């Protein structure tokens, strides 16, 4: 199937409570495999999936050097952005970065990503060309000019097309039994009367991986988007995910409703009904 | 593997 | 500043069966900024030593965390998740409903 790798950096200032915290986590698809936290008693890159544990000491030290250096640079960046927005020394602020590479079903690079935010709003993004930037405002334009002057895009491109893809393919092979395994949802429909003339039908999907899934209700074959309650896909804690979709229907019309489920683990979409 | 450090100094925002 | 309040779901890892060990989860998501206080409650009292996932975030930059602890559900015992965040004037309590 298709696969991606992403790293997620969060740098958070906290005036009066020490230097800004830097935490990095790494993912292949929906599986976290590393972490680094500057607030740890002894900050170091730590494994978070069994298949990364085989990497040697040089790997762990290489990661740790990268994250320790980033910790320091992000503190400078937080100071710089405070200034670009004319902000006080009093408030706590956050820079986030997410970046990585997407591969298609053949293992070839589909595209790269490298996006940053400040206080939860887009700040600067590497364009799909991996060569130019989109800045969200005149503050981010300062960063853009600085990064253009230092030919930063060229560095990001070299990584995204090179080491990013190479290491993702390695992880996919080393973790093939899980990373390249799609677990289909286990499904059922429940029925709960809400009154004498209405009942809730809830369509459940449990135990699936990866998290991407489509769960919908149809009435007489028509999508019921507005009248469907859909919860956010949620982690079970055993690698798998859960989701449900509910609709409130007239008592006696239950058989006019069908739940449709699509998931990578499914050869063909499922259609389910309440089974009294 | 995360983005490696550049040959020159890592550029801040 | 722009802030986003947390979504909260409380649920079990496995389908709940009374008398059988399981995990109680509280998933908080969609929030910004990242500081957040989450307690799991058993009959109104804080459960000690609850674990949680490493801080990460979604494509829209909002943060998410999973808090979890082992538990053995029963017919009598009530479980809940209590959340506070800068966006909330008081802690929000969401009860565990095995049908949700």
């Amino acid at each position: 199937g298709s696969h991606s790798m992403r790293y997620f950096y969060t740098a958070m200032s906290r005036p009066g409570r020490g230097e800004p915290r830097f935490i990095a986590v790494g993912y292949v698809d929906d599986t976290q495999f590393v972490r680094f936290d500057s607030d740890a008693a002894s900050p170091r890159t730590e494994p978070r999936a069994p298949w990364i544990e085989q990497e040697g000491p040089e790997y762990w030290d290489r990661n740790t050097q990268i994250f320790k250096t980033n910790t320091q640079t992000y503190r400078e960046s937080l100071r710089n952005l405070r200034g670009y927005y004319n902000q006080s020394e009093a408030g706590s602020h956050i820079i986030q970065r997410m970046y990585g590479c997407d591969l298609g079903p053949d293992g070839r690079l589909l595209r790269g990503h490298d996006q940053s935010a400040y206080d939860g709003k887009d700040y600067i993004a590497l364009n799909e060309d991996l060569s130019s930037w989109t800045a969200a405002d005149t503050a981010a334009q300062i960063t853009q000019r600085k990064w253009e002057a230092a030919r930063v895009a060229e560095q990001r491109r070299a990584y995204l097309e090179g080491l990013c893809v190479e290491w993702l393919r390695r992880y996919l092979e080393n973790g093939k039994e899980t990373l390249q395994r799609a677990d289909p949802p286990k499904t059922h429909v429940t029925h709960h009367p809400v009154s004498d003339h209405e009942a809730t039908l809830r369509c459940w999907a449990l135990g699936f991986y990866p998290a991407e899934i489509t769960l919908t209700w149809q009435r007489d074959g028509e999508d019921q988007t507005q009248d469907t309650e859909l919860v956010e896909t949620r982690p079970a804690g055993d690698r798998t995910f859960q989701k449900w979709a509910a609709v409130v229907v007239p008592s006696g019309e239950e058989q006019r409703y069908t739940c449709h489920v699509q998931h990578e683990g499914l050869p063909k979409p499922l259609t389910l009904r309440w089974e009294p | 593997l995360p983005e490696p450090l550049p040959q020159g100094a890592l550029t801040a925002y | 500043m722009i802030q986003r309040t947390p979504k909260i779901q409380v649920y079990s890892r496995h389908p709940a069966e009374n008398g059988k060990s399981n995990f109680l989860n509280c998933y908080v998501s969609g929030f910004h900024p990242s500081d957040i206080e989450v307690d799991l409650l058993k009959n109104g009292e804080r459960i000690e030593k609850v674990e949680h996932s490493d801080l990460s975030f979604s494509k829209d930059w909002s943060f998410y965390l999973l808090y979890y602890t082992e538990f053995t559900p029963t017919e009598k015992d009530e479980y809940a998740c209590r959340v506070n965040h800068v966006t909330l004037s008081q802690p929000k309590i969401v009860k565990w409903d095995r049908d949700m």
